[PDB]
């Protein structure tokens, strides 16, 4: 089945490190473009990140570019997200995406994946 | 002067599911800006006339904006049908206000496609008049539940605008704003009915 597993994330303490996995089945996965989403509790989904079929092609946008990294193993049909210094303000639920996957299915041709949850909270007082 | 600037000539715009609204209020009304431009593609107004805006005053201006196609462009009006105007921004049958938009294919188009900007085309209900969607739980198309996750029948009810170098107007960005306009003080005025408020270092 076209399915998006993604994995990784969890809490980290402010300037901490984290690094995200979304595996793909049921697709060639060399062959469609990986985007890396996030939503912040109350806030609409945001792009974080963007790379091509199986090229050096990385696009950032403002929110993150700086203190992220996306790449893809295309041998083991998974993208990861290196998040590194990492802010409060950056918990949220990371996601990643394949667009115009599904064929026969009417416009919704976009494959999601269900959503790693990452916690950037300080130590207790 | 009223911060028209702010939200027309704006670096990013947001998606049609979640189209960000300002609050235009206490400041003059310049609609000269709007009415000499050969940028704007439509400029279509509901219960008002478009010719005499400097002939009116609102107790509040709520500037909405967003991007979506062409093609759904006729879909920003009152009582209208198709997943934009249903799921991601429906108007009141008594709407009163204008819908403006541009052909954006210069800045939101990108060679790889520009995947910042998301619609939604699956909703168990339809979207009330002004009423915003920024979730992102499994829809149920099918008789069974989905319990939160994609299958069969049950899917993630947003999908991405491709937005690619296309020759297609009808298929490519377009920058939408509506300028919904609201017995108190009318504090957004004219440049001649300004009741002695362009002078308030707006
Ligand atoms: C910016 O200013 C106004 C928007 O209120 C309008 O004339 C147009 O969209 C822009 N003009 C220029 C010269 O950038």
């Amino acid at each position: 089945q076209v399915q998006l597993v993604e994995s990784g994330g969890g809490l980290v303490r402010p300037g901490g490190s984290l690094r995200l996995s979304c595996v793909g089945s049921g697709f060639t996965f060399s062959g469609y473009a990986m985007n890396w989403y996030r939503q912040a509790p109350g806030k609409a989904l945001e792009l974080v990140a963007g790379i091509s079929n199986a090229g050096d092609l990385t696009h950032y946008e403002e929110p993150m570019k700086g203190r992220v990294a996306i790449s893809r193993a295309n041998d083991k049909n998974t993208v990861y997200l290196q998040m590194d210094d990492l802010k409060p303000e950056d918990t949220a639920v990371y996601r990643c995406h394949a667009p115009g996957v599904r064929v026969g299915t009417g416009e919704r041709k976009d494959v999601w994946g269900q959503g790693a949850q990452v916690t950037v909270s300080s130590e207790q007082k | 002067l009223c911060p028209f600037g702010e939200v027309f000539n704006a670096t990013r715009f947001a998606s049609v599911y979640a189209w960000n609204r300002k609050r235009i209020s206490n400041c003059v009304a310049d609609y000269s800006v709007l009415y000499n431009s050969a940028s704007f593609s439509t400029f279509k107004c509901y219960g008002v006339s478009p010719t005499k805006l400097n002939d009116l005053c609102f107790t509040n201006v709520y500037a909405d904006s967003f991007v979506i196609r062409g093609d759904e462009v006729r879909q920003i009006a009152p009582g209208q049908t198709g997943k934009i105007a249903d799921y991601n921004y429906k108007l009141p049958d008594d709407f009163t206000g204008c819908v403006i938009a541009w052909n954006s294919n210069n800045l939101d188009s990108k060679v790889g496609g520009n995947y910042n900007y998301l619609y939604r085309l699956f909703r168990k209900s339809n979207l009330k008049p002004f009423e915003r969607d920024i979730s992102t739980e499994i829809y149920q198309a099918g008789s069974t539940p989905c319990n939160g996750v994609e299958g069969f029948n049950c899917y993630f009810p947003l999908q991405s605008y491709g937005f690619q170098p296309t020759n297609g107007v009808g298929y490519q960005p377009y920058r939408v704003v509506v300028l919904s306009f609201e017995h108190a003080p009318a504090t957004v005025c004219g440049p001649k009915k300004s009741t002695n408020l362009v002078k308030n270092k707006c």
